[PDB]
């Protein structure tokens, strides 16, 4: 099965975590042993019958106490895909992680509460949910699924669902998504309505639909909507790009850089170059985990041995690529479309905050505010704005304070998106449009 | 109730000789209001080197992950760097 990443977003009262838990649980994504002990307990409480939601509550408690073992990532398999899901945290430091993180989503799932009060509270202009949707859209997550949760709280009323769909369509349209390409699925995460099996509580519901470039796709459940995600393409054809995370000196082996293959492929015997270091050498061997790989592909976090290089000649932030196939280089400057997030203040030329791009952490000057643009279309609205404020989209010329290797987002996505840090938060997100190498 | 997030951090040593038991002990000794350390394991990353993968549960309003990472990295004798491997809503 092919693999895809999905990010679930929504207001704290949307029930997105309960919904996410149900999917993983009932799609065989949870550890067998874990489920057994929690189901056994769930049964003991009464005559035997138990709700899946109770089992999830017990797991949540174990996770909260910091007992649950292994990485904080949910995974499950649909008929067509192996899915890794990120149930977006509300933590303010997650913003930078979403931008520079390794697991970029192929589709976002916006969970919305159907209740009158809870629905309005979730589509607020200044809400964290809109910020996550805006970030997803900005970073190129073009596939979206909307699940209207807690339908039981509104007695599965068709009018209410229709009004929610209309208001939510306006909400996502303003962010930038085309509502016609988005399935709207009424569900009850808690009860399992329209999750894996079609609901029996809404005779009027005929299913969801979405327009694609080839036609119209329809289905009934949220699981079907996920399976309907259009197959994403991987960067295995592009030249190698491997940002360094660490570098080690192993006696008898030599220098061993470690990082994630973002684009292209790395193989032993290959000749590579490290920018902006300017070092070129042969890849002796490649290892991942307990195995000696024959090749590292996009997504693989690998360590590799290179010769005639001191662990001091290369370091974190440098980028490794093929020496002859469009080798990476440091830049004199780079232009990027910057979307200013909600933060108190105004940004003027001269501003020099720290930027996080792939594994680079370098202060870069907003050398010139080239234009202010209409965010969704990118159309230039003004030449040389005097300052930028929350909500603005603008083309900015950046000059790094230290040697730095970046790429245009359209060419090498992982090296073309960045987060701007200041005032204890991410104040802006950038997408690199051009680079002066 | 206070909003929380689960964070999985990767803590990397200097080489294949770094004392890993001391490395994780020093991490777990760090105290922050709203911070609870969770399970951990050592994962091979190649050539004999092993990284520390450790989970923690933090109260969104009280714990700065930047500050936490910086504090862990003060242990220069054992830690080369830290990275956020995963973040999930609780």
């Amino acid at each position: 099965k092919s693999h895809i990443n999905v990010v679930v977003i929504g207001h704290v009262d949307s029930g997105k975590s309960t919904t996410t838990g149900h999917l993983i649980y009932k799609c065989g994504g949870i550890d067998k042993r874990t489920i057994e002990k929690f189901e056994k307990e769930a049964a003991e409480l009464g005559k035997g019958s138990f709700k899946y939601a109770w089992v999830l509550d017990k797991l949540k408690a174990e996770r909260e106490r910091g007992i649950t073992i292994d990485i904080a990532l949910w995974k499950f398999e649909t008929p067509k895909y192996q899915v890794t899901v990120i149930d977006a945290p509300g933590h303010r430091d997650f913003i930078k992680n979403m931008i520079t993180g390794t697991s970029q989503a192929d589709c976002a799932i916006l969970i919305i509460a159907g209740g009158v009060g809870e629905f309005e509270a979730g589509i607020s202009k200044d809400g964290q949910t809109r910020e996550h949707a805006l970030l997803a859209f900005t970073l190129g997550v073009r596939q979206l699924i909307v699940a209207v949760n807690k339908m039981d709280s509104v007695k599965w009323d068709e009018s209410r669902f229709q009004e929610i769909v209309k208001e939510t369509s306006n909400f996502i349209k303003k962010v930038g998504y085309n509502p016609k390409t988005v399935p709207f699925v009424p569900i009850s995460g808690w009860n399992g309505d329209n999750m894996i099996e079609a609901t029996t509580n809404a005779p009027w519901y005929k299913g969801w639909e979405k327009e694609t470039k080839a036609g119209v796709v329809k289905g009934k459940t949220l699981l079907e909507a996920i399976d309907a995600i259009e197959q994403p393409s991987r960067p295995t054809d592009k030249p190698l790009r491997l940002p360094l995370q660490d570098v080690y000196k192993i006696g008898g082996i030599g220098t061993v850089p470690v990082g994630r293959v973002e684009t292209g492929v790395i193989k032993p015997g290959m000749v590579v170059t490290f920018a902006p270091a300017g070092v070129t050498t042969e890849v002796k061997s490649v290892e991942m985990h307990h195995e000696q790989l024959e090749q590292g592909v996009p997504g693989d976090n690998v360590g590799f041995n290179v010769k005639n290089v001191s662990v001091k000649e290369i370091r974190r932030g440098n980028v490794c690529g093929d020496a002859k196939n469009d080798p990476p280089k440091g830049c004199a400057s780079f232009n990027a479309t910057v979307i200013v997030l909600n933060h108190p203040g105004q940004i003027s030329a001269g501003y020099s905050p720290v930027l996080d791009c792939h594994t680079a952490h370098i202060a870069c000057r907003f050398d010139e505010l080239l234009e202010k643009n209409d965010r969704r279309s990118g159309k230039k609205l003004e030449d040389h704005p005097k300052f930028l404020k929350s909500g603005d989209a603008a083309l900015v010329k950046f000059v790094p304070s230290k040697p730095m290797c970046v790429e245009a987002f359209s060419e090498y996505p992982p090296l073309g998106r960045f987060a701007v840090r200041d005032m204890r938060q991410t104040v802006a997100v950038g997408v690199i449009k051009s680079v002066d190498k | 109730p206070a909003a929380k997030s689960i964070v999985t951090l990767d803590v990397k040593p200097w080489d294949d000789e770094t004392n890993l038991e001391e490395m994780v002990a020093n991490v777990k000794a760090i105290e922050m209001e709203g911070l609870t350390w969770g399970a951990h394991q050592f994962i091979p990353i190649g050539f004999g080197i092993k990284k520390l993968q450790i989970n923690c549960v933090v109260e969104d309003d009280k714990v700065s992950l930047d500050d936490l990472q910086q504090s862990i990295e003060e242990d220069e004798d054992h830690v080369q760097s830290t990275d956020i491997a995963a973040m999930q809503a609780l």
